[PDB]
């Protein structure tokens, strides 16, 4: 991940990667809070947790 | 300095 | 392109491997021809016209701006080469590339980045390792030519080449003058202790090694004496101006009797001060605050030289060889202040000396220890700047033999021995790792191709030669001498290296692979790269 | 199998496993510094300053006894405004000699208790050490180290066993901690780094130095340890 | 959207590098090769300010000049590094170095790797540095006609050379009185303690090097003489005035006398001082800062004479030359900050101006050289003359040794180093003779300037140079003859030479090892 003013990030962290993207569309700022919540709630799982969710959304 | 020995 | 809206490009695949493979292949190509005897250098102009002549390539690629966060990496990677020896910051960078480079060709097979990776680590161990089984003990080889001949291959291809004895022995010796005695479990070597001066004049075969040391600055005054025989040196830490109230106290006069006393007693604390430290039968002080023109007048009467404006790493310098103690305040553990003959420095000799229409201090023969200095002469600045970047190297490589008593030859004969052993290795482990590990023996072999590509020779050929008489040595182990044959490109064929006097530290070559393989690695394991536009 | 170990020895340090329900991971501290390889992380059973020490000449201190210090050694100021007049030239010597006492007598109620190792806090409204006040402590051989944080003043505290002190008056042998070892090491070419290893009073705490040869390899072996951490603390809270 | 590497960065690399700085360095030297030899022409320049530079001087022509190209930077930079370390060559070094990097690119396109030029180069410099020790001659630093030969030799090529006898011995007379030992045994030439004054007007023949110093200031005040036989003078570095101290003090006054009495201290203090210098019984009084009206009263009322405002060099002329001390506090003045040691002190009027003459000196240490001439331009081309002289006596002074001029020593070298090659073996002799070839272009450039023929002249001379003892054979510049130096009488100091030809060889080296230029990267 580079940003705007020039800083790089190499990660595998589910979290991290969400908050270093910059998502615009309501429907996906809320599956960073969901990461967050998991990252706060455990500590691991925080790509999992996501991976569910997504799977649920289009299952129905 | 890497010298920083007695004084 | 339509969902994940990012507001930044994004790229995936193939694509981001081939483009970080190119961006470390073009910072190698940049400083490749750069390396071996046979090596030039390179001129690099700003924006306002500022030149610059390096070959070093730390220098290099510090100086160049650079946009891609690929080589970034590897800039950094010099750098810390740079830190952390002081030697081998061109072949670092250079193995670091080809390996990125043969590692993307087995990703491009439908291999796996993570066995890449695994296989490079096997292999990074066992070649630190075997690199133990190449080592030669200083003290077998006689001390002196060990040191010097190391000196003078890590003096070969810069400026100061064909005066390699010259400069490694003023190099030796100096390290030799600046030992430190240390708990006496190890003995230290603080190199950067010495100050290197540059002054454009005579030919470089005309710059000299000073034992003692020497000042980039000019006595106080034109009336007091410029050489003084038996020296008495007070260090002191405050400025001799006239005194000046704190900022809490203030003056409020309403008896008009009592200002002149007042307005000399600002000026005779000062003076007091002047007799209580010249009481003594102190010759010689040295300031880093500035003194006033009303105190210069004392020195000059009592025949005394007094400096000011000197830096505080050459104060301590200065203090530490000749004994003196560096002094903050004159207040003692009473009320009272005092300056004891106990607390000052002992020289044999501080002259002035011109140098080129300028003038710059020698203080000679310090007693309580040694010191030693370098005054550089050459064409002009950019000849003296790439002098001293080139001496540099060559300290640190003497400081690094000494302290570890152990040399390695150089010439790639340790490369070609590693690609050997490593390529009979790949072997006995029988699984997709073997790719790898081959992959790493065959990226140790670029050294000498570079070497033979720099010195217009056959390059295929002396590999070949260079190959065949490794596993010769390999096997048929009373033939085992044949694991020291490098190479010699002023006439382009093999020698025995070691008996030829080329040597390098073993810390060298250790932390190379080190380095070199961990930039492989956390460059190898990127899937996707996101950029986001500036706002 | 070297990161694991750490992270098992430095969750099972913090707690009593007797009764322990949740873990405190601020009481576990992550230093990052440049330099060398992922191999060279180490677990620190004490204490790791980052800053340097103020004394030129004393850099080792075997049986230390440690001090922390809230005030400042620095000429008088009352928090009124205050200001000295002076009418007559014997006063402009008065003065001078007068402060030089009143550090001096400070210096030496500290030397008085036996301390060899000071700490002192930060201090943005008034000079918190003199150069005067920093030469008699150098003349009495004790080690200064300068500008420690207000917010972790706690964590020293629970590490070492010492006891803030805010008036000199309260500076007595009782408020000091005990230590085998407080010496600063000097890495290959990265800085400085202040040690404190021995603690007579050992607390539930625990410190790890993090090496790497690449910034970003640092922060994603810093985040790795910080999953293992939370992982140990997650089946501490659940044992299943 | 552009993905880039090096933002803007141009790259250059290859053979195109190494033609590009040869070629550099040839312009450099084709520029100047005309002012080489006392058939020199003189160029005028025209400065960024507005004035005017008419010279013929090497290093003044060429530090008036802005350059693109590197090779041109550094060749302008070694001009001024010969300028400083001997003051003059800066013509010869220049040719010498284009020549030697010139007769290099004919090895460089025969696939010839630059290290084993650089390995000759440096090889064929020691070689040359023994030849010009062995046919060294000494002198005599007590024979004044030598040392006047010496200076006449040098300055026969720059435009004073119709005054040749005048400023040889202005040069001559400065040197030896501003040479001086001291405590310990630093023995020195420093030229800081010989000023050079310009004053337009009158005609050349009136220049003089004084027994004294002279200076731009006048009396403060017109009642003071302005002409005294033997004074005593005193140096000040302090203002005699009343000063606000530093220590932020305020004065409260409730009462009528006060403000009167206050008013009265000042004047006290100024007596005071007034009468602590008038102890001393001086007749001078100079200082560096002000003087108060009240104290001019004072010392006048003495008779003293005082001088205001005169810069720190010119009060440590005045020191040097009637040896006098400067004292701050006039409290601690004794009768050994006293100077004695003048003659008469003076002051007129030069064109509705005043000047200040401190003449006649028992042994001074420090001279003031008066120049006078048609114009400022005349008279700066003269200074730089003159300091050209004065620096070249100051090397024969420091080094009494002599080598014969007009390319004798040239050739002999280029004779030795030539014979020399035919005992060596292997790919380095063909740069080794290279170079001793190459020295040649002195007096061939100096036939050139006389105009003659090159082309037989030179090699009459290398045959003359094949004989036994003959390394005094040169050529005559006025003519364009053969003529041996020692009937002539044309030799230059062994240090100038011996920097000229290691700068040249160094340079040479120096440029020879680029391989490919990086521009443009903002710092
Ligand atoms: N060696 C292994 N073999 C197979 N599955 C594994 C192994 N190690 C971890 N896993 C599984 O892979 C997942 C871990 O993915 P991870 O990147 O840690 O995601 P997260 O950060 O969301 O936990 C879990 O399903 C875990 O059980
Ligand atoms: N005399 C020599 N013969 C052969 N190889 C040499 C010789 N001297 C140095 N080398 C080689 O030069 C290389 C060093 O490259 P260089 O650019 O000078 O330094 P570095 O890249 O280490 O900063 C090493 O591989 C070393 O073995
Ligand atoms: N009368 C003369 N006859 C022949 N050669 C001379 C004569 N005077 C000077 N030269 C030569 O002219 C050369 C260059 O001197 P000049 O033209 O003043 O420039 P520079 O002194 O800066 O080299 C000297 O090497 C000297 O040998
Ligand atoms: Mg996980
Ligand atoms: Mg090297
Ligand atoms: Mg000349």
């Amino acid at each position: 991940i580079q940003d705007g003013k020039g800083d790089v990030t190499i990660t595998n962290d589910g979290a991290t990667i969400l908050k270093q993207m910059q998502v615009l569309h309501p429907a996906a700022r809320m599956l960073v809070e969901l990461s967050k919540a998991q990252d706060i709630e455990a500590g691991d799982g925080t790509t999992s947790v996501v991976i569910i969710a997504g799977s649920l959304l289009d299952s129905c | 300095e890497e010298a920083e020995e007695e004084a | 392109e339509g969902p994940l809206s990012v507001f930044g490009d994004r790229s995936t695949g193939e694509t981001i491997r081939s483009q970080n493979v190119m961006a470390a292949a073009s910072i190698a190509n940049i400083v490749k021809s750069s390396l071996g005897p046979v090596g030039l250098d390179k001129m690099l102009v700003d924006d306002i016209g500022d030149v610059t002549i390096t070959n070093d390539g730390a220098t290099i690629l510090k100086l160049l701006e650079v946009e891609h966060p690929a080589a970034k990496v590897l800039c950094e990677l010099a750098d810390l080469q740079d830190k952390e020896v002081g030697d081998g910051t061109t072949s670092v960078v250079i193995i670091a590339a080809e390996l990125l480079k043969n590692a993307d060709e087995l990703v491009k097979q439908k291999i796996h980045p993570t066995s890449v990776i695994s296989g490079y680590r096997l292999a990074c161990k066992e070649a630190v390792r075997y690199i133990n089984e190449n080592l030669i003990v200083n003290t077998d080889e006689l001390g002196r030519d060990c040191l010097i001949n190391a000196a003078k291959t890590s003096m070969s291809s810069k400026i100061i080449g064909i005066n390699g004895d010259f400069f490694a022995n003023m190099v030796v010796d100096a390290v030799l003058a600046i030992k430190y005695t240390d708990i006496r479990g190890q003995p230290r070597y603080p190199v950067n202790s010495v100050n290197i001066l540059k002054a454009h004049g005579r030919s470089q075969m005309e710059s000299m090694l000073i034992s003692g040391y020497a000042l980039n600055c000019v006595v106080g005054s034109q009336g007091m004496p410029k050489r003084i025989v038996n020296a008495k040196i007070a260090c002191l830490d405050f400025s001799l101006q006239k005194t000046k109230m704190k900022l809490g106290v203030q003056v409020v006069i309403t008896d008009p009797e009592k200002l002149d006393q007042i307005r000399q007693r600002e000026s005779d604390i000062t003076k007091e001060r002047i007799q209580k430290i010249l009481a003594t039968g102190a010759n010689v002080i040295l300031t880093t605050g500035g003194i006033d023109d009303m105190c210069l007048k004392y020195f000059v009467e009592a025949g005394a030289m007094a400096v000011r404006r000197v830096l505080k790493r050459d104060l301590k310098r200065i203090a530490k060889a000749s004994g003196a103690t560096i002094l903050s305040t004159l207040a003692n553990l009473e009320g009272e202040e005092t300056f004891e003959a106990a607390m000052l420095g002992q020289a044999e000799e501080v002259v002035q000396e011109r140098i080129c229409d300028d003038e710059l201090i020698l203080i000679k023969n310090t007693k309580a220890r040694t010191s030693a200095s370098i005054i550089l002469r050459g064409a002009n600045d950019f000849m003296c700047d790439e002098m001293e970047r080139s001496l540099h190297d060559a300290l640190c490589v003497v400081k690094r033999v000494l302290e570890s008593k152990s040399v390695v030859p150089g010439g790639g004969a340790v490369e070609a021995a590693l690609s050997i052993y490593l390529e009979n290795y790949a072997t006995s482990m029988g699984s997709r790792e073997q790719l790898a590990i081959a992959e790493f023996a065959r990226s140790l072999l670029v050294i000498p191709n570079t070497l033979a590509v720099n010195a217009a020779q056959d390059s295929t050929d002396l590999v070949a030669k260079l190959r065949a008489f490794h596993n010769e040595a390999q096997v048929n182990p009373e033939r085992k001498n044949l694991k020291w044959i490098g190479l010699d490109l002023s006439n382009g064929k093999p020698r025995d290296n070691k008996q030829a006097g080329v040597f390098e530290p073993t810390i060298v070559k250790v932390k190379s692979l080190k380095f070199a393989t961990e930039a492989a690695i956390t460059i190898l394991r990127i899937d996707d790269l996101i950029k986001l536009h500036p706002e | 199998s070297l990161l694991s170990p750490m992270s098992v020895n430095a969750v099972m340090k913090v707690i009593d496993p007797a009764t322990a329900t949740s873990v405190d991971l601020r009481d576990i501290k992550i230093v990052k510094k440049l330099g060398g390889t992922i191999d060279d992380c180490e677990l620190v059973e004490g204490l790791v300053l980052t800053q340097k020490v103020s004394n030129s000449g004393i850099t080792r201190v075997e049986k230390a006894k440690i001090g922390l210090i809230q005030f400042c050694l620095s000429a008088p100021k009352t928090d009124m405004d205050n200001q000295i007049v002076v009418s007559d030239y014997a006063q402009m010597d008065r003065v001078l000699r007068e402060e030089r006492a009143y550090i001096l007598n400070l210096v030496k109620q500290i030397k008085k208790t036996g301390c060899n190792v000071l700490l002192i806090q930060k201090s943005i409204l008034r000079d918190a050490l003199s150069d005067l006040a920093l030469h008699f402590l150098n003349k009495m051989k004790i080690m200064v180290i300068k500008d420690i944080e207000r917010e972790d003043i706690e964590f020293i505290c629970k590490t070492i066993g010492t006891k803030p002190v805010a008036h000199i008056d309260q500076f007595t042998a009782d408020m000091l901690g005990s230590a085998e070892l407080a010496e600063e090491v000097n890495l290959n070419g990265s800085g400085k780094l202040l040690k404190i290893t021995g603690c007579a009073s050992p607390g539930k705490t625990v410190t790890i130095v993090v090496r790497g040869s690449n910034k970003l390899v640092i922060e994603e072996a810093e985040r790795s340890i910080h999953d293992a951490l939370c992982v140990i603390r997650c089946l501490v809270k659940k044992r299943a | 959207p552009v993905l880039v590497l090096s933002q803007n960065t141009k790259r250059e690399s290859g053979r195109k590098v190494q033609s590009g700085n040869i070629n550099a360095a040839k312009t450099i030297a084709d520029i100047i090769r005309t002012c080489l030899g006392p058939k020199s022409m003189m160029k005028m320049l025209l400065d960024p300010m507005g004035g005017i530079v008419m010279t013929n001087d090497g290093n003044a022509i060429l530090r008036e000049i802005q350059v693109q190209h590197p090779a041109a930077k550094s060749m302008i930079e070694i001009s001024r590094t010969q300028d400083e370390e001997v003051g003059d060559g800066t013509t010869s070094v220049i040719i010498l170095a284009g020549e030697m990097l010139s007769v290099a690119e004919h090895f460089l396109e025969q696939q010839m790797h630059p290290t084993v030029v650089i390995s000759a180069y440096r090889k064929a410099l020691d070689d040359m540095i023994s030849t010009l020790k062995k046919i060294s001659i000494p002198v005599d630093i007590s024979d004044s006609d030598m040392m006047l030969n010496i200076i006449n030799s040098s300055i026969t090529t720059k435009a004073i050379s119709r005054w040749s006898s005048l400023a040889c011995n202005i040069a001559l007379d400065a040197v030896k009185m501003v040479q001086f030992e001291e405590n310990g045994r630093k023995e020195i030439d420093i030229k800081k303690y010989a000023r050079v004054e310009k004053i337009p007007g009158g005609i050349i023949e009136d220049s003089c090097v004084l027994r004294g110093v002279m200076i731009n200031k006048d009396v403060t005040h017109p009642r003071m003489r302005r002409y005294i036989k033997n004074p005593r003078i005193v140096l000040l570095d302090s203002s005699l005035e009343y000063k606000k101290g530093e220590s932020q003090t305020d004065i409260e006054i409730t009462r009528e006398e006060d403000f009167t009495r206050i008013l009265q201290m000042e004047e006290e203090y100024i007596q005071q001082l007034c009468e602590d210098i008038i102890q001393l019984k001086p007749d001078v009084v100079i200082t560096e800062k002000g003087i108060s009206d009240l104290a001019q009263h004072y010392l006048m009322r003495a008779n003293i004479t005082a001088i205001r405002r005169v810069r720190k060099t010119d009060n440590n002329r005045i020191a040097r030359a009637c040896g006098a001390r400067i004292v701050s506090r006039p409290e601690e003045l004794r009768e050994d900050d006293v100077g004695t040691g003048a003659g008469l002190l003076e002051i007129k009027k030069i064109g509705d101006e005043y000047f200040t003459f401190i003449t006649d000196c028992k042994d001074p240490k420090a001279c003031t050289i008066l120049l006078r001439g048609a114009s400022k331009e005349i008279l700066s081309e003269v200074e730089r003359n003159l300091q050209d002289a004065m620096q070249v006596c100051r090397n024969v002074l420091l080094d009494p040794q002599l080598v014969p001029g007009g390319g004798a020593s040239e050739m002999a070298v280029a004779h030795a180093l030539t014979e020399k090659s035919k005992a060596m073996t292997g790919v380095e002799q063909w740069p080794y003779r290279a170079v001793a070839q190459a020295l040649e272009v002195i007096p061939r450039t100096l036939i050139q300037n006389c105009g003659a023929s090159t082309i037989r002249l030179l090699t009459s001379l290398r045959a003359k140079h094949t004989q036994e003892n003959c390394e005094t054979w040169g050529v005559n510049g006025e003519t364009g003859t053969l003529v041996d130096m020692k009937e002539l009488g044309i030799w230059e100091p062994l240090a100038v030479k011996l920097q000229t030809y290691k700068t040249a060889v160094e340079t040479a080296v120096l440029l020879l090892r680029i391989d490919d230029i990086v521009s443009g990267h903002k710092k």
